């Protein structure tokens, strides 16, 4: 059926007659940088000494 | 600070000394201040 294009699949053999003949097509859903909404955190206490800090 | 005549001024000071004896120069005149300073939470300090 020499009347069609197919993805260059490694699971399908190459056409024996034609050489390294190939085309290219744009694809949907490209990877893009966006924003993800999520959450945060907290803290603690503190005692002192000569040139020394102690945290629990 | 703005001066008027026979009045008084209020200032804020920082020290690490428990017994702080210091001189304050307002314009060209010096005044001695005697201060008994109490602990806040222990040695080490959180400001430069």
């Amino acid at each position: 059926n020499h009347k069609k294009w197919q993805y260059n699949s490694p699971l399908v053999p190459r056409n024996a007659e034609l050489g390294d003949r190939k085309g290219k097509i744009h694809i949907p859903f490209p990877l893009a940088n966006v924003t993800c909404r999520v959450p945060k955190a907290r803290n603690p206490t503190v005692t002192y000494g000569k040139n020394q800090v102690i945290m629990l | 600070i703005e001066v008027e005549g026979n009045s008084q001024l209020q200032i804020s000071f920082s020290t690490a000394l428990a017994s702080a004896e210091f001189r304050v120069q307002v314009c060209s005149t010096q005044v001695h201040c005697a201060a008994e300073c109490h602990p806040p939470k222990d040695h080490i300090v959180n400001y430069p």
